[PDB]
DNA sequence: TGAGGAGTCCAT
DNA sequence: GTGAACCTGCAGGTGAGGAGTCCATG
DNA sequence: ATGGACTCCTCACCTGCAGGTTCAC
DNA sequence: AGGTGAGGAGTC
């Protein structure tokens, strides 16, 4: 791939602003005057608004905080699984994690009844009937949640840690934590109600190239204050 | 010149005055030398004092007849490369020496001359010159293998006549051994390889007592020294060591009144070389055993000190398999803990190795000096003559003969002599009671790896530096030479662009001589009468130049007039890319702006620009774009211009550097030329021969008389830009690079410009793979940088100018990056240049910048130092004074550490010997620190930065009231035990005040107050070193009576196993025994515990140890009697 | 080392015209492809072998005659007698014809003056001195010892009387 | 036996890795020189009366 | 007193 | 009276960024 | 030798401080 | 097997 910045304003310069993509949609309409003169002309179309709702920073800031503290009264629990066992990625994920007030630890197995982060390889390498360590260590312990990760991508391109991934993780073990126990945990807004959730989810194997082939639908709704999946 | 040349000269004629006076006697020629960096300068200064010699006159008349004239000419002689030496004698001469010597019968010999001959008949074009070249210097080796063999002891052919002429002018280095000269011009490259003469290869290295040294450009040297230490050979470890060890158990040399005094040095290595056989079993051989370990190499770095660094993730270690029959490098328990190695450690083993293979490359040096001694007089049975430099190789293959090793040949011959000459140097020893620097000690590199075609062993290769170019300059002064150094920077405060002036003012002492105040203005005197600037009106004007795009961004629009915009031109027309955009801008800015007031002002003719790259076809796109500007600004004035562009030190010895003078002096227009800083270093003498014809009115002269020969003008307008990578690089290979950036790193540690944390770091990121550029931004933050960019700018100024006749007007033009650092400036200005000191004044008027002092960053960095040191050291030696074995230098190194810090707690002068015990404060009699003794030693902090923290001092001692005791003081006032503390600016480290002097002090309080009242004291037999204090003898008592003491009420958690461990141990062996727990300076009104052999105490008759409370108490410094009676009490009858 | 000996080659071949720089030039080339080949063998002994595919495989064969005996494309082998006794160079080692005999036809052309070049080549040994080799052997064999491992089975028990 | 990373299986492979494993173990290394030029020509011998002196 | 000269490979 | 939140819109971004040379080795 | 339409692929983001206003106690 | 969106290459 190759691409060609939107804009560009920088120090104020009018050449940098004629080498993007509407820096020659300025040049083209003046191409259309300079062969044809005002015979041909091109109107282009204001879409109508009166709500319209600029969003702040600390709005963002002081949400993400209510987001780690529910989080923070739970045990989470860091595995490494690699075969040729090599890099300090779980002390490197413990010590981001910890940078949030948030506590965990490292086992050599994974624990039964919490949350666990876990450190895989490439999915392609291990052969067919290999038993990958995600799906063993998935299909026997089946009340549980689960996250796993690359050991490649905690590591920026001049080799400090990335911190943008470690919250990602959490937030996403989040997300599942409150799918398990049916409840909300943190303060969503309301929504329509006495409505009911369907989406067709297409068939994993690599046969299913059938365009009109039916699909099975999953239904999601809200009684009381319990889901019901 | 004139004035070395002078020098030399009057010498000259001093030997022939003393040769006239003294028949009664007979003695030697002394030797003198011009050595430099160049061939084309050696060259040069033969010339002038040939010169010299012939037009010389007194009172309007030669000084010297014809005559006369023949004999001074013939005592001067050139010693150039071998290859060149061939190729300068004819046929002629060859074909004599090789009929005179019978070598023309062999066929080899024969063959490969006529192939010599062949090409050098048709040597015209540059494709077989550089054949000629090479065939040429094998050519050479050969046949002077030869011609030494045959002279060697028997069918020595005379030389007389016609032969010797043929010799001497092939083997120029004869006529110093027969004496015929004693004058000769070398570089340095050559002088530290040595010469050829019949016998052997000359050392000049190995004998330089009485010799003058004349060095120009003193300063580079540094770095030529430093490449040629780089070049150095690996070695294999467990080799060597189980090569040694074989060859040192039976073989024995003769007894014979030649070898006196030899077989009693090879003693102890014999003793330490089973030792080693036994503790890491060397009958077998080695291999690693585990993942991740057979993927890499294991890289290890140690500065024989206390930084050492390691590429591992976990410790190794290494096991012995008795059924497998095997040594393993195993790496253990990878987990955090879990029962810690008890097996052994690699570390441990490479260092342990490398004392003893350089422990047995020095002990042959000592050998061969006293097989020199008691050849020359206490055999004489068979003439020989010679000095040590004769019995060179006769003295070293006799012992490798007698011990069977003749693989160490080609290792001792490269560092030999009497002692050293790549080993070491001053203090000669890694101890606390020795003088301790980088510049005498080095750094080692271990790799180890899998053999060749084996997959089954490992080995292990090493890399060692073993002394700074310092240390050699040093050690050269010491052996009796006289160096005569000359330049303008020769002392900058540069320790990686020139030598350590600090290391050679503290080991040199009164040897290194300064010129005075009065000298000083004297020279200042001459050079304004022959340089007047303040009469004649000439005017230096000073520029700063700025960044400026909207000047760029029209030009290039007015080079290509039918684009669009401006980074489209600068991308597509001229060549580069998005990354490399603001970097150019930057430059290409500058450039223009200067050349363009240049071409504006009327009374200036030439041109000079210096930057960092060269204008060459490479950027050929650039270079139309420049001359199409000045084409421009040539219309826009009236006059014509000329630049010339690729100067290269290439194109200079191709096409020449005379043009430019001829184009000045036949043609008028302005002349524009682009060079480098380097490039324009070795080309010299940029003149231009005047025609006032051509010229105007601006010719004012400036010297106070007239001048003579031919007239010629100089440069008059100068364009500066800033360095680039000032961090040097090597080329040879990748150990030499890797050696070279590790000996900086030391170095700036050594000097104070680093810190320990810092240092370390950057060791550590040079181990795992690193980028230049990260070594160029550390490099970036220390004071030296700013040292070597101002030493630049004035070698580029002062170079610029060699004449007395000036213009009115002289513009310079500076980059704006060099403001600050040139404002930064405060030395004193008595012996600057003209165009500097404009410099200088005029960025110096700007604001005001704080300045914060070199001193005070050094003091803070080197007591970390010191203090670092102290604590691994003293670790060290307290560990190897508990091997089951206790030997002999260590108790007497144990002892004399606390005897002189009781002596001397307080130096005023630097101390010479015991220098790492000692740091300078601020204040003059205390300091304040905080940190822990038991952890990190790279987290400590002294003096402003810590107003809160621990304090040593004097009053912390409690020396007033612990002196004041009636039976203590007289002990103390015998020995010299100081009871003050001299206020000086030197005080012991944290680490000597609390480990060391508190013990030392009240331990030999106990021997006062126990020793008045009956009581004998004694020492420990060798085996409970350490683990006990003293053993105390009374009236006849039995169960041997061993004490211990801990100074004042001082409390440490050793109640646990380890008290119980040293009972044990004790009884064990020694049977019986009765302990004597005391302290002193405590509170006398506790009662006495009697304490068992465990922790529950028992009754008072039925114990083994006596615990007192004190016996000197703080209050007056009394007696404790009582105490001392139940103590006889308890130790008697019972 | 490679590319300034190589250059001097390069531009010395082509001037060779008189009978001057050819003795040169026979001598200078020797030295030049023992170097050469030296590097080759060991870049791939083991570790990072470099396969050989298309252009690469027939510069390779163009160099090293002797390599195309060893992949199997061609048995028949046309040399001299001081040659044979010698070997030829391949990509990995340097190849003995006198250490793999088993079949193989020989035919020798003027059977009766081989008896002299053989001769020949005996001479022209290296000497060697006796006492040095006794005293290490005596002294590296007190104390070493090899491995025990399913390698090296009923190897020692070849040296025992020594 | 002992399977592990297999190439051309006879005397040449074998040779100068059997002659380095074996001139390893027992110090040396200023032998091989000599073992190289004795095990072309004089190789061949020990045949019980092709190489006998009794 | 005894006999009487050219011709060759290959790695250093 | 004041000092904690609170609320726009102008800057600046990984490090820093190259020639030139002596001598021995088959 | 031609054109315009679905499906699978790779790549970037995830600011920061300084100056004027304002309550909250 | 971080995520959600916005978007450039390879073919019936």
């Amino acid at each position: 791939k190759n691409r060609i910045q939107a804009i560009d304003i920088t120090k104020e310069s009018y050449s940098g602003f004629q080498l993007s993509k509407v820096g020659i949609l300025e040049q083209f309409m003046q191409d259309l005057k300079q062969a044809y003169g005002d015979s041909v002309s091109v109107k282009l179309q204001r879409i109508p608004g009166e709500k319209h709702r600029f969003v702040s920073d600390t709005i963002v800031k002081n949400h993400y905080v209510g987001l780690f503290d529910a989080l923070k009264e739970h045990r989470l629990v860091i595995c490494d699984l690699t075969e040729n066992q090599d890099t300090d990625a779980a002390l490197t994920l413990l010590h981001g994690i910890e940078h949030l007030d948030i506590n965990a630890e490292i086992a050599e197995v994974p624990i039964r009844g919490a949350l666990n982060i876990l450190i895989v390889g490439n999915k392609d390498t291990y052969k067919s009937d290999e038993e990958d360590p995600y799906q063993v260590y998935r299909k026997k312990y089946q009340d549980t949640v689960f996250q796993s990760c690359y050991p490649e991508r905690l590591w920026n391109r001049q080799g400090q840690p990335n911190r943008h991934v470690v919250e990602v993780l959490l937030k996403e073990l989040l997300i599942k934590l409150e799918v398990h126990t049916r409840k909300h945990l943190i303060e969503y807004p309301s929504g329509p109600e006495r409505c009911v959730y369907y989406m067709p989810q297409r068939p994993k194997d690599e046969s299913s190239e059938v365009r009109d082939e039916p699909w099975p639908v999953y239904a999601s709704k809200l009684v009381g204050d319990e889901w019901q999946y | 010149t004139y004035t070395a040349l002078n020098f030399l000269l009057q010498q000259m004629l001093e030997q022939v005055r003393s040769e006239l006076k003294e028949n009664t006697g007979k003695k030697s020629k002394r030797l003198l030398y011009y050595v430099t960096d160049s061939v084309d300068n050696v060259v040069s200064a033969k010339a002038d004092l040939l010169k010299l010699i012939e037009k010389q006159t007194v009172k309007g008349e030669p000084r010297f007849t014809l005559e006369q004239q023949e004999y001074l000419k013939a005592q001067i002689v050139h010693l150039p490369n071998q290859s060149e030496q061939l190729l300068q004698c004819s046929d002629a001469v060859l074909n004599d020496v090789l009929i005179g010597f019978n070598l023309n019968a062999e066929r080899d010999v024969q063959a490969e001359w006529s192939a010599i001959s062949g090409l050098r008949r048709h040597a015209s074009n540059p494709e077989v010159k550089i054949s000629l070249n090479r065939q040429a210097g094998y050519f050479y080796r050969n046949l002077i293998d030869r011609l030494q063999k045959k002279q060697k002891g028997a069918d020595r052919v005379l030389l007389s006549g016609s032969l010797l002429a043929s010799v001497e002018t092939l083997l120029p280095g004869e006529k110093i051994r027969n004496g015929s000269a004693h004058v000769a011009f070398l570089t340095t490259s050559k002088f530290l390889k040595g010469f050829h003469n019949t016998r052997s290869r000359y050392s000049p290295l190995r004998d330089l007592s009485g010799a003058v040294l004349i060095i120009d450009e003193i300063d580079k040297q540094n770095q030529v020294i430093l490449s040629e230490l780089c070049k150095q050979q690996a070695q294999d470890l467990i080799w060597a060591i189980r090569t040694l060890r074989a060859n040192f158990r039976d073989h024995q040399l003769e007894s014979s009144p030649r070898y006196d005094k030899i077989e009693d040095l090879f003693e102890p290595l014999r003793e330490r070389l089973e030792e080693f056989g036994t503790n890491w079993n060397l009958a077998f051989a080695f291999n690693t055993e585990g993942a991740n370990l057979n993927e890499r190499p294991v890289r290890l770095f140690s500065d024989r000190s206390f930084t050492h660094v390691s590429s591992a993730t976990h410790k190794l270690s290494l096991k012995s398999d008795f059924l497998r029959r095997k040594n393993l490098i195993f790496s253990d328990e990878k987990v955090e803990g879990s029962l810690i190695e008890k097996h052994g450690l690699l570390t441990r083993f490479v260092n342990e190795a490398d004392v003893i293979y350089q422990w047995f490359l020095g002990t042959m040096r000592k050998a061969v000096f006293q097989y020199w001694e008691n050849v020359r007089g206490l055999e004489i049975e068979v003439r020989e003559n010679r000095s040590l430099e004769g019995t060179f190789q006769e003295a070293v293959q006799s012992l490798l003969t007698h011990f069977n090793l003749q693989e160490f040949e080609s290792a001792v011959y490269e560092s030999f002599d009497t002692r050293g000459l790549r080993q070491s140097a001053g203090g000669k020893a890694n101890k606390l009671s020795s003088s301790k620097s980088y510049h005498h000690t080095g750094l080692k590199l271990v790799e180890v790896a899998h053999n060749q075609g084996t997959r089954d062993t490992v080995n292990c290769k090493a890399s060692f530096l073993n002394t700074s170019p310092s240390g050699v300059l040093a050690d050269m002064v010491d052996a009796g030479a006289v160096i005569l150094g000359i330049s303008a920077t020769a002392r900058a405060d540069t320790v990686i662009h020139n030598f350590d002036f600090k290391y050679l003012n503290e080991r040199l002492g009164n040897k290194l001589l300064s010129l005075s105040r009065e000298q000083k203005q004297r020279v200042n005197n001459y050079y304004h009468s022959r340089r007047n600037y303040k009469d004649n009106g000439v005017v230096l004007t000073v520029k700063y130049l700025n960044s400026r795009d909207a000047f760029l961004d029209a030009l290039l629009e007015e080079y290509k007039p039918e684009a669009r915009s401006s980074h489209f031109i600068l991308n597509h027309y001229l060549g580069i890319a998005e990354s490399e955009q603001a970097f150019v801008r930057s430059w290409l800015s500058k450039l223009l702006a200067s050349i363009k007031a240049f071409i504006s002002s009327p009374d200036n003719r030439y041109m000079l620009s210096l930057l960092n790259r060269t204008l060459d076809t490479t950027r050929q796109n650039i270079n139309d774009f420049i001359q199409f500007c000045c084409d421009k600004w040539a219309k826009e004035f009236n006059v014509k211009t000329k630049t010339f562009f690729g100067v290269n030190a290439d194109w200079m010895r191709l096409v020449g550097y005379d043009e430019i003078s001829k184009h000045l002096n036949t043609e008028l227009g302005k002349v524009v030329v682009f060079s480098t800083y380097a490039s324009m270093g070795a080309g010299k003498n940029p003149d231009y021969a005047v025609n006032l014809a051509l010229e105007g009115e601006s010719l004012i002269s400036v010297a106070d008389v007239t001048y003579s020969t031919q007239l010629r003008s100089d440069i008059d307008s100068i364009y500066l830009e800033k360095p680039t990578q000032l961090l040097l690089s090597d080329d040879y290979s990748h150990t030499a690079n890797q050696l070279c950036q590790f000996h900086q790193i030391l170095s700036l540690q050594e000097n104070g410009e680093l810190s320990p944390k810092s240092a370390e770091n950057w060791c550590r990121q040079q181990l795992m793979g690193m980028s230049r550029e990260r070594s160029l931004q550390q490099y970036h933050q220390t004071s030296d940088y700013q040292s070597a960019v101002r030493k630049y700018i004035e070698q580029a100024v002062g170079r610029a100018g060699r004449t007395s006749l000036k213009r009115k007007q002289i513009l310079l033009f500076v980059d704006s990056g060099l403001k600050e650092i040139l404002a930064e400036e405060s030395r004193d200005p008595s012996l600057f240049s003209h165009e500097y000191v404009a410099l200088v004044n005029k960025a110096k008027s700007a604001g005001k910048s704080i300045v914060e002092d070199r001193a005070v960053r050094r003091l803070f960095n080197l007591a970390q130092r010191n203090n670092k040191d102290g604590m691994l050291s003293i670790k060290a030696l307290v560990h190897r004074l508990h091997n089951q074995p206790a030997s002999k230098s260590d108790i007497q190194e144990w002892q004399d550490i606390r005897t002189q810090l009781l002596r001397y707690p307080t130096v005023a002068f630097q101390p010479e010997r015991f220098n790492r015990l000692y740091l300078q404060s601020m204040t003059k009699g205390y300091y304040r620190y905080q940190g822990n003794l038991d952890g990190d030693p790279n987290s400590f902090e002294f003096f402003d930065r810590v107003p809160y923290g621990d304090m040593v001092s004097e009053e912390d001692c409690s020396l007033a009231t612990l002196v004041q005791n009636q039976y203590v003081r007289p002990w103390f006032e015998r020995k010299g035990f100081a009871c003050s503390w001299q206020k000086e600016a030197n005080v012991m480290t944290p680490i000597m005040f609390t480990n060391i002097y508190k013990g030392a002090l009240g331990e030999q309080a106990v021997e006062a107050v126990l020793t008045a009242f009956d009581f004998t004291f004694e020492e420990v037999p060798n085996s409970i070193y350490e683990r006990f204090d003293n053993r105390v003898i009374f009236a006849g008592i039995e169960q041997p009576i061993w004490l211990d003491s801990k100074y004042w009420k001082h409390e440490g958690n050793e109640s646990s196993e380890g008290y119980s461990s040293k009972i044990a141990l004790v009884e064990e062996e020694f049977g019986p025994s009765k302990f004597i727990y005391v302290n002193a300076l405590g509170d006398t009104s506790k009662p006495i515990r009697y304490l068992n052999s465990c922790f529950v105490e028992t009754s008072p008759q039925l114990a083994k140890v006596i615990e007192i409370p004190a016996l000197i108490d703080d209050s007056n410094a009394d007696t404790n009697r009582t105490a001392v009676q139940e103590l006889i009490k308890w130790l008697h009858h019972s």
